[PDB]
RNA sequence: GGACUUUUACUUUGAAAAAAUUAGAGUGUUCAAAGCAGGCGUAUUGCUCGAAUAUAUUAGCAUGGAAUAAUAGAAUAGGACG
RNA sequence: GGAUAGUGGCCUACCAUGGUUUCAACGGGUAACGGGGAAUAAGGGUUCGAUUCCGGAGAGGGAGCCUGAGAAACGGCUACCACAUCCAAGGAAGGCAGCAGGCGCGCAAAUUACCCAAUCCUAAUUCAGGGAGGUAGUGACAAUAAAUAACGAUACAGGGCCCAUUCGGGUCUUGUAAUUGGAAUGAGUACAAUGUAAAUACCUUAACGAGGAACAAUUGGAGGGCAAGUCUGGUGCCAGCAGCCGCGGUAAUUCCAGCUCCAAUAGCGUAUAUUAAAGUUGUUGCAGUUAAAAAGCUCGUAGUUGAACUUUGGGCCCGGUUGGCCG
């Protein structure tokens, strides 16, 4: 008799299972991006399916009405803090032509590559998952962080692991330990 | 239809069939590593076209 | 690591308004044993049973088995 | 026209004579009637368990010709009788009289699959393990 | 100045309307599902934004409207106004 | 009038003969507790709601009643019925649809653990008590996040802004490997401290922990629908597959296998139910000459539906909403 624990699935499953275009295409974004499996194209696909369809309720409404205004600035708002929507595409005319990688742009995986810090999307994910790398004072290990506009440029190796000072890793620690040891006595 | 027909005979090509043990191969990468796999050769290096870009054509052909 | 704290005036205070699990944490109260939870209750079942002063009924069993 | 009432306060006319015809519709008549309580040989669930009562060889309908290997199962929970097919090959063998197999149904909503004239349920486990468990030999069949 | 629906149906606005849940605002739980938290500053005795909002009307209550659709009225005048 | 706390056919006396019903009474069925709500997502709808909140009901079945503000109470009593325990056979004693646990049932569901620290409740009451509650256990019910690898060197191909008479190779760069090279990390493991009522685990973190036969991803498929094989071997209308259409009788693209390949991926398959697909229930929105379907015909009560018309047109006043012009 405990209040209820409310919760939510991220993502959405593809009506036609088998089309080759559709399939081409998925695997097309999974190598650009450094993806996992269809399922984190498909959260994504859901998203984009949940803020369209605001946006349509929205301009359905007539203009100036509250609650198209409210809604609708809050909703770009957010849009353009993360850097998926434009500087100006600012009207929600346009968040309706906005497309997948314009999310998939913003991950944390592919800001690590896109400055520097990677030289590959899959260099980029072994990285953030494995602890070296931080926004501000914070790791963040997760691939879909999604970075904000204005934090893009904390983004830079962690306080601690090797590529941010503070110790070699405890495999190169054990290549200095063998070095020693035998040789030198 | 008549229900009492033989059943002498069930299992006889599964028996009957040579067995032959899997040749030993590299494992192949699991998770995105596989992904990226696919991508590179499904279409990068592009090494398998008649015009219909075939992915697992027969010997020869 | 953010965590809370207190500063108590006069530590006779902090005595007394503390949960006692923090006393024992900072020796400042000793660790109560105890019988455990279903011990106890089972002896509060079994003192259910008796009306009175115990050791008069122990009169009566006492009284018997002489025999 | 149309042949239906359009009156404003016609609903009660338009609710009825399709609560009438709704019972032309299979799948609404059936569960209305509670088919699936009576009618059918499972209680409506899922699954059914029962015990091997003798192994039957089923040929096939045309223009199929074999020896469909199945099995009769007196079910646990009505005592009702009813045929069931085993699956792969020579799986048969693997299920022995009186032996206590769990049933599951052929997928078609409850008609008769392919070329199994009246066979409308399949083996899933023998003595509480599995087909494919025997059958790939990940596990052996308990012994008795 | 305060009070007519002849008698309705219909339609507008509003009140009265539990939380959870649903939609949705705000908030970097490291992302997220969530949660309703939190955010500043000297961190020496402090300061401070929140915890919105939208939403069944079937029926009732309050209300603005009188098209549509019903309905009542003077004919053996036993009619209306004084 | 009696009764109740009180209204009242609640009950009684007398007196009337009423009350409900095709606008479906009454009865029968429900694998029926109602609601907040849930699934499905053009809309309209369809299906579900034992189960976290609210309300109801019950405590094996019925009825009775004691105490008390409050019970027709069941971890209160009395009795019958059904069960059912102990006995010295005289007798006594019981109600897990509380928490754990057992049996039974079945396709179907976890520990006879810890604690009042939190939430709150009770009492004469800060203290006592609380299987309310919370902690841990079990737990692939659902849900979120997302490791199973990352980056370079050599050797052929490669495409190769070249430099070309004749590898005359510019300087790159993609993939490839019985070839090497160092880097990284938590899955674990473990001092501690953190957490906690005490512990567990999470977060943090010393000492450890990654080179293949490991720290080895799986489940379904590869004739069509439908994404991927005319490859090899076996079988020979047999064994088997196949939701559907189909496949197998000696060259099987469909079975049994090896190889390869596709799909989804810590998840995938199967059965059943349900929704969309279904304008195949049709108000929106179906069909009825021959495809399923106009009653042989007319009358006709309920119901449904029902021509037109009665204040139009004109003239003034007051003040709002969005609009381009300037900062
Ligand atoms: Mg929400
Ligand atoms: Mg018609
Ligand atoms: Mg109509
Ligand atoms: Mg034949
Ligand atoms: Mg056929
Ligand atoms: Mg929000
Ligand atoms: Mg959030
Ligand atoms: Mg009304
Ligand atoms: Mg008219
Ligand atoms: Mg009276
Ligand atoms: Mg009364
Ligand atoms: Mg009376
Ligand atoms: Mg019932
Ligand atoms: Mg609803
Ligand atoms: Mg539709
Ligand atoms: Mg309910
Ligand atoms: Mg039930
Ligand atoms: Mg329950
Ligand atoms: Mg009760
Ligand atoms: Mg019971
Ligand atoms: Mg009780
Ligand atoms: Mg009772
Ligand atoms: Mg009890
Ligand atoms: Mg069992
Ligand atoms: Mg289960
Ligand atoms: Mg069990
Ligand atoms: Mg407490
Ligand atoms: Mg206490
Ligand atoms: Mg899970
Ligand atoms: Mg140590
Ligand atoms: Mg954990
Ligand atoms: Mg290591
Ligand atoms: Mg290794
Ligand atoms: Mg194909
Ligand atoms: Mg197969
Ligand atoms: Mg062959
Ligand atoms: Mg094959
Ligand atoms: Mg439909
Ligand atoms: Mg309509
Ligand atoms: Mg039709
Ligand atoms: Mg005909
Ligand atoms: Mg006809
Ligand atoms: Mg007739
Ligand atoms: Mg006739």
């Amino acid at each position: 008799p405990r209040a209820p624990r409310t919760y939510s699935k991220t993502y959405s499953t593809p009506k036609r299972p088998y089309e080759s275009s559709r399939l081409d295409a998925e695997l097309k974004l999974a190598g650009e991006f450094g993806l996992k499996n269809k399922k984190e194209i498909y959260r994504i696909s859901f998203q984009l399916s949940k803020i369209r369809r605001a946006a349509r309720d929205l301009l359905t409404r007539d203009e100036k009405d509250p609650k198209r205004l409210f809604e609708g600035n809050a909703l770009i708002r957010r849009l353009v803090r993360v850097g998926v929507l434009s500087e100006d595409k600012k009207k929600l005319d346009y968040v309706l032509a906005l497309k997948v990688e314009d999310f998939l742009e913003r991950r944390l995986q592919t800001q690590v590559y896109k400055l520097g810090l990677a030289k590959s999307v899959h260099h980029a994910r072994v990285l953030i998952t494995q602890r070296h790398i931080a926004v501000g004072k914070q790791i963040v290990n997760i691939p879909s962080f999604m970075v904000r506009l204005d934090s893009e440029k904390h983004i830079d190796f962690a306080p601690t692991s090797p590529f941010g000072g503070a110790r070699p890793g405890r495999v190169a620690r054990r290549n200095a330990a063998r070095k020693a040891e035998a040789s030198g006595e | 239809a008549k229900v009492h027909g033989s059943l002498a005979r069930a299992g006889k090509v599964k028996s009957q069939t040579p067995k032959v043990e899997k040749t030993e191969k590299p494992k192949k990468p699991k998770g995105r590593a596989y992904k990226r796999l696919l991508y590179t050769r499904r279409f990068v290096n592009v090494t398998l076209v008649n015009g219909k870009r075939r992915m697992n054509p027969g010997p020869s052909v | 690591s953010v965590g809370f704290g207190l500063v108590y005036n006069s530590v006779a205070e902090a005595k007394k308004f503390e949960p006692t699990y923090r006393l024992v944490r900072y020796g400042l109260a000793e660790k109560v044993e105890k019988a455990s939870r279903q011990q106890r209750k089972q002896k509060k079942n079994r003192d259910k049973k008796i009306f009175g002063t115990g050791k008069r009924l122990a009169k009566k069993v006492a009284r018997r088995n002489a025999d | 026209g149309k042949g239906k009432p359009r009156g404003l306060n016609s609903a009660r006319k338009l609710r009825v004579h399709r609560r009438n015809n709704r019972w032309a519709e299979n799948n609404y008549k059936k569960r209305l009637l509670g088919t699936a309580f009576k009618s059918s040989p499972f209680g409506g669930s899922s699954h059914a368990k029962g015990i091997v009562l003798e192994k039957l060889g089923i040929e096939s309908k045309q223009p199929n010709s074999a020896i469909r290997k199945c099995v009769r199962v007196q079910l646990i929970k009505n005592g009702k009788k009813v045929t069931a097919f085993v699956p792969n090959d020579g799986c048969l063998n693997f299920v022995d009289e009186n032996d206590e197999v769990l049933l599951a149904g052929f997928g078609r909503k409850g008609k008769a699959k392919g070329d199994i004239p009246g066979v409308r349920f399949k083996v899933v486990k023998v003595s509480g393990v599995s087909l494919l468990a025997l059958w790939k030999e990940k596990k052996e069949k308990p012994r008795s």
